[PDB]
């Protein structure tokens, strides 16, 4: 029951902009998001002191996806242990505590990738976090599906819309409530020509050009938050990438770059299943 | 200027 949201494919209604995602198939600049928009959406959250720490995405009702860089980055002396955590599912409003529609789950265990590169690009952003409890589905809390190799290779093209997430500053402030843009995927060589950063194979970029007077981007805050295209094939959600990084946000000529969940979905397989 | 979450959470 993956990527069918319970406020919009359950019922057969559809939100304001996913059909240009659609039409495509052929945060900085974003919007207000509807309710039940994005039901997958998590907010981790720091314990002491209380603030925002990354986006993230539920992917069942006891795993949680993020980018490593959130629970691990050495050169800002980011290293947060479970305890550290908590992670707040079915948000919108950004600082309130959304009463009878949020749910607060503590970690069991932190998951990084073991290749994750920190020490230069970011290389396989990706960790995954076990819950203590299985989190109860809603209206507002709904788990997102996992790409197959069909699905990645069907819609992953340049031109192709998704949508990005998060409760991240609005310039390179804070927003009200979590926030949504919709952004092309970029041809692999303009993602390389745009930067000095040594690009990977696991990793996509997304954004408008200079020339195509729209604009967008994830920004600080968003990371690990999710990189979701609809599939025009069976109508679900897919999360084919992850918030990981950039240089400025919203900047003229540059792009902000995901981590390729695809292909990494070997490792979160294997996570999964081995440790229950 | 996050609101106070409830104790069970934090505790
Ligand atoms: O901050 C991050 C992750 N992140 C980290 Cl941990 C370190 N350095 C970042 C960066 O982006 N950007 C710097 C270039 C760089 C990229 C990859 C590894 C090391 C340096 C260059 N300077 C730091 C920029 C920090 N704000 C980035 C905001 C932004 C914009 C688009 C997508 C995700 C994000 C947030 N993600």
């Amino acid at each position: 029951d993956c990527g069918l949201r319970p406020l919009f494919e359950k019922k057969s209604l559809e939100d304001k902009t996913e059909r240009e995602l659609l039409e495509s198939y052929i945060i900085v600049e974003g919007s207000d998001a509807e309710i039940g928009m994005s039901p997958w959406q998590v907010m981790l959250f720091r314990k002491s002191p209380q603030e925002l720490l990354c986006g993230a995405s539920l992917i069942s009702d006891r795993w949680v996806l993020t980018a490593a860089h959130c629970l691990l980055y050495p050169p800002w002396d980011k290293n947060f242990t479970e305890n550290d955590l908590l992670v707040r599912i079915g948000k919108h409003s950004r600082t309130r505590y959304e009463r009878n529609i949020e749910k607060i789950s503590m970690l069991e265990k932190i998951y990084i990738h073991p290749r994750y590169n920190w020490r230069e690009n970011l290389d396989r952003d990706i960790a995954l976090m076990k819950l203590k409890k299985p989190v109860a589905f809603s209206d507002y809390i709904h788990p997102v599906c996992l790409p197959d190799r069909e699905t990645a290779a069907s819609l992953l093209q340049a031109g192709y819309k998704g949508r990005v997430t998060g409760w991240g500053n609005l310039k390179e402030g804070q927003p009200s409530v979590l926030q949504v843009v919709n952004l092309p995927i970029v041809e692999r060589p303009v993602c390389k020509d745009s930067t000095r950063i040594r690009i990977t194979d696991n990793m996509f970029c997304a954004g408008y050009k200079p020339d195509e007077g729209k604009r967008g981007d994830a920004c600080e805050g968003d990371s690990g938050g999710p990189f979701v295209m609809k599939s025009p094939f069976n109508n679900r959600w897919y999360q084919m990438g992850i918030v990981s990084w950039g240089e400025g946000c919203d900047r003229d000529g540059k792009y902000g770059f995901y981590t390729h969940v695809f292909r990494l979905k070997k490792w979160i397989q294997k996570v999964i299943d081995q440790f229950g | 200027d996050f609101e106070e979450i409830p104790e069970e959470y934090l505790a």
